[PDB]
């Protein structure tokens, strides 16, 4: 049922200012991830973003068409993010229904002007997803959900897709190390904040390349703590859950900084 | 010309309080609700109505910045503020005016004091739902220029102490900006107290028979802190603030409460409690430090 | 001469509010509780403290009389007031003074107005727990003389309208007594609003995590009624009162609220809400009609 | 277990002013019931007073000794009601325990200065009960309890007494018709308020003498409404409950007025 799997950055900097070389490389890598996505011919894109935050019940985006212009509350100086995002309402609504049967209270969210997060927006734009051809099923990052529960939501959603006879591309949206600079820098001089974060990023990126799920699994919690990884790396858990804890290897299409934080585009070989 | 901090308000931002009022700006309609807290805000409204300040300064936990402390720097801002967690209760069309001159003064003095500060100059920026809710709650007319301040990450990314220390510096930076400009300002700390909450969405949210403290201990912390404030024991509230943060998951960890009092120079002054109530289990107090009545409002000769 | 009715308080009598304060005279010891309502009463206390009245008149639902309307008529009364339903929260040693002259005036004026009245002359009489609770809540100093008025049966034995009419006459009689004696008095209607309630405390009565409105309907009725009197729409409050009583099961059926307003002559006057809160699910509001500020206090 | 049974009035007027002939006859009649109670040699007296009001839990008197001077809040002019009431804590505490097992939440009440009602006090004084020899087990009139629930509380208590091998005298304390005069009268002119109440009182008084439980139960609820009977005649339900809904006749030792209301002393024949 799953035909494709990708991890892409939630940072809007690669989109907003690609003329900063390393940012531009990350944007180019995301674009390429989108082309690979398209070539796998999915009917839906199963999306989780670390920046789409829920605290009460799990939210699933159920608005057929959401359009607007978003200004990131940290990176507003670098420009605006126009969006026209399509949802697979039939599938998202089935995930809402299926969630409590797997022990997670859930609702749909279908409101004009609902604040879709920066990550979902930039992924859609760079990857060319969230269109009428590649509509989204977006599940929220509930701050009280562990990685294990995030995996449960992902698998749960893949099953619903199998019931509706839809091929699924899975996309996890979030960063790597999260040591963002706490002063203004020259964007051209952007780099990973510290060496320890860089080593940790490179170490786990190689585990993913090799398809070493066993070693990756035990590294993840220590990595998340020590490198301040975006939201406990639950966006990878989302990929793992959809893939049922199995993938042969990966191709890191890009790895680079985003205002001190780490970011990567990863194409997964199922 | 003298600059003045007329007063400081503990003005929390639970959106249910605007939902229950059914103003024209808010799309969804309620059968009322939370009228105790809402009546508390009517008391707050009329006190502010009499002050006739030049500017309202607000510090919101729901504009979160990593790179220092940010200030709204566009003269006119507007939009449709939809709450990400309670979209069924808060979809609010707004249009507000920013006191850019003072906002720039604040940013300036903050930088000079060792903080990193930024001006927000993107005119399509959507002002955060916390800021829009507090402003409506204290001033539904939308007729006073505002200065929106972001809540820098520091209390969470570093630790409570180091973040609080930044908020203190921000506060005395704000006081200095107010006094150099000669503004007659009111401060708005947009923080709720105990933030332990219900995890479940209650069908008909206005049902006040199903509204109550989430925990006993959290409520007990709120009362103890509220008592000290109205007692005028300000040094005792701030000595207890970290333990209160941890045990009650209090939203004052965001920094607004410390920023406010730092700007007022931690006055050993009895605060007025307009009211206390819960919303989804969280403790919210609407309060005031009337510096004008205490004779502590005037800051010094402006430039 | 110059008799004055300074203000009327809606001053309910939940014993839990005194339990939460831990006063010297209440035996049991709490860990706090009901501070929203207690803070409401703190405001009421300040306002009463500033009024400097000669006397406090109180009408209590928990001194019930079948044969007309009774008045405290001995100079000094004292005792140990134990709440029969909540003895674990309220066991209060009290000592009060009665304004016997005014109490006798009220009775005589009621008598002349066609009501049956009686003076309570028994010195061992134990003043009811509701009167004691309300009095402690607005004046814990116990330094103002009082007139304790009973709640005649009529609203329950006859019906609401006939009962309320007797309270109306009692109110008017009361006004005349204050006018004739030249007293400067405040009125205290000791009634809660909606009285639908929980069927037990949760072992720890102070656990405010377990304190909330018993019913949505009751709360909504309470909010509606007190908002109306906050708008000074008194005429409208009293037209809704019989329905409010029936549906909210409100303690105002006892008659204190009607007695107070009748003595004040139903002033179309915005009342101040010091606070609303719940005790065992029952709706309790603490409010004032400041007739002195409205220029309506002189008789 | 159960050895005698009585219904006596709750009004204090017989005790307080017996020089009034009609009130003196009721006072004498209650004393005569006291003697008949003594002759049955009970170990405890199982009491229910109409004026002992509960609202939350069922209350059972568990204070070993309660003494004081009670002043009735209606009839304070006619004098004081001194008391020294002894309770059977063992049996009362057993009733507190058994109550929730029969579906009724109950609590003990042991406090210095607890307001024991006028009915219980005047019944103790006139009958000579509440002593160390004839201690009480008093169960409250909970306002939300029906007659059937009142019987369940009485039978529950009688079972507790069976387990403790105690001889039980049952006492229901309360009035008959309740059309109290609403103005002051000359006590010497006291009488039942109207014929209808008198007719009703006499009619059901005869049903009790016959021992016709089936007919009595048919009349009771209609009687209660039409004759404004003291607390729905639940103090009778208490007796019927304690006797397991069966008895063989009764002697009416006294019947007369108490300020318009009806009052009577009934000796039951088991
Ligand atoms: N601080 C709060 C408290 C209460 C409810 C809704 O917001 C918030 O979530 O914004
Ligand atoms: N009126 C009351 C309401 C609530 C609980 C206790 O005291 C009362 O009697
Ligand atoms: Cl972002
Ligand atoms: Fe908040
Ligand atoms: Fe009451
Ligand atoms: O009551």
């Amino acid at each position: 049922t799953v035909v494709s799997a990708f991890l892409v950055p939630g940072t809007p900097l690669p989109q907003l200012k690609p003329e900063v070389p390393s940012w531009g490389q990350l944007a180019a890598a995301t674009e390429r991830a989108g082309k690979a996505l398209a070539a796998s011919r999915p009917d839906v894109v199963l999306v989780y973003s670390t920046q789409w935050l829920a605290v009460l019940d799990q939210q699933w985006l159920t608005r057929p068409r959401s359009e607007g212009v978003h200004v990131d509350e940290n990176w507003y100086e670098f420009g605006d993010l126009a969006y026209d995002i399509r949802a697979d309402t039939a599938l998202a609504e089935a995930c809402v229904t299926s969630s409590p049967l797997h022990g997670v209270h859930a609702r749909g969210v279908n409101y004009d002007g609902f604040p879709i997060d920066t990550g979902t927006i930039t992924a859609c734009t760079l990857m060319g997803i969230g269109t009428d051809a590649f509509p989204l099923v977006v599940g929220s990052n509930n701050l009280y959900h562990s990685g294990e529960i995030t995996e449960k939501l992902a698998a749960l959603a893949v099953d619903c897709a199998k019931d509706q006879n839809k091929r699924v591309a899975v996309v996890g949206v979030g960063g790597l190390s999260g040591s963002l600079f706490r002063e203004e820098i020259d964007p051209r001089e952007d780099r990973i904040a510290n060496e320890e974060d860089d080593k940790w990023n490179r170490r786990v990126l190689k585990l993913i390349e090799a398809g070493d799920v066993s070693a990756l699994r035990e590294a993840m919690p220590v990595y998340a703590k020590e490198a301040r990884v975006d939201m406990g790396f639950k966006h990878l858990h989302w990929i793992l859950g959809a893939l049922k804890g199995k993938f042969s290897g990966a191709n890191v299409l890009g790895y680079g900084p985003s205002y001190g934080s780490g970011a990567a585009v990863i194409e997964f070989r199922l | 010309m003298q600059g003045e901090i007329i007063a400081g308000f503990l003005a929390p931002h639970p959106p249910h309080l605007v939902y229950g009022e059914n103003p024209p700006q808010n799309e969804p309609r309620s059968q009322g609700g939370w009228e105790v807290l809402r009546w508390a805000y009517e008391r707050a409204r009329e006190r502010l109505d009499a002050m006739k300040p030049d500017v309202l300064l607000v510090h919101s936990p729901h504009w979160i910045t990593s790179v220092g402390h940010h200030f709204l720097g566009v003269p006119e801002l507007s939009g449709k503020s939809v709450d990400p967690i309670f979209p069924n209760v808060f979809r609010y069309d707004f249009s507000l005016n920013v006191d850019v001159e003072l906002a720039e003064a604040c940013a300036e003095e903050g930088r000079k004091a060792g903080l990193v500060t930024k001006m927000m100059r993107n005119p399509k920026f959507r002002v955060d739902y916390g800021t829009i809710t507090t402003l409506h709650l204290i001033r539904p007319q939308w007729d006073i220029p505002v200065v929106g301040i972001s809540a820098n990450n520091s209390p969470y990314y570093l630790n409570t102490k180091e973040g609080m220390s930044e908020m203190d510096v921000l506060g005395k930076a704000t006081r200095e900006a107010i006094r150099k400009t000669g503004r007659k300002a009111v401060l708005l700390a947009s923080n709720t107290l105990s933030h332990w909450h219900f995890h479940e969405e209650p069908t008909i949210p206005e049902d006040m028979s199903k509204e109550y403290p989430a925990t006993m201990a959290g409520y007990q912390w709120d009362i103890r802190m509220i008592e000290l404030m109205r007692q005028g024991k300000t040094s005792e509230v701030f000595k207890l603030l970290p333990q209160f943060i941890d045990e009650a998951f209090a939203e004052v960890k965001s920094g607004a409460f410390t920023w406010m009092h730092a700007a007022m120079q931690y006055p050993e002054l009895a605060a007025e409690l307009f009211g206390y109530g819960t919303v989804i289990g969280t403790g919210n107090a609407v309060m005031e430090w009337d510096l004008r009545k205490a004779g502590l409002s005037m800051l010094g000769a402006a430039d």
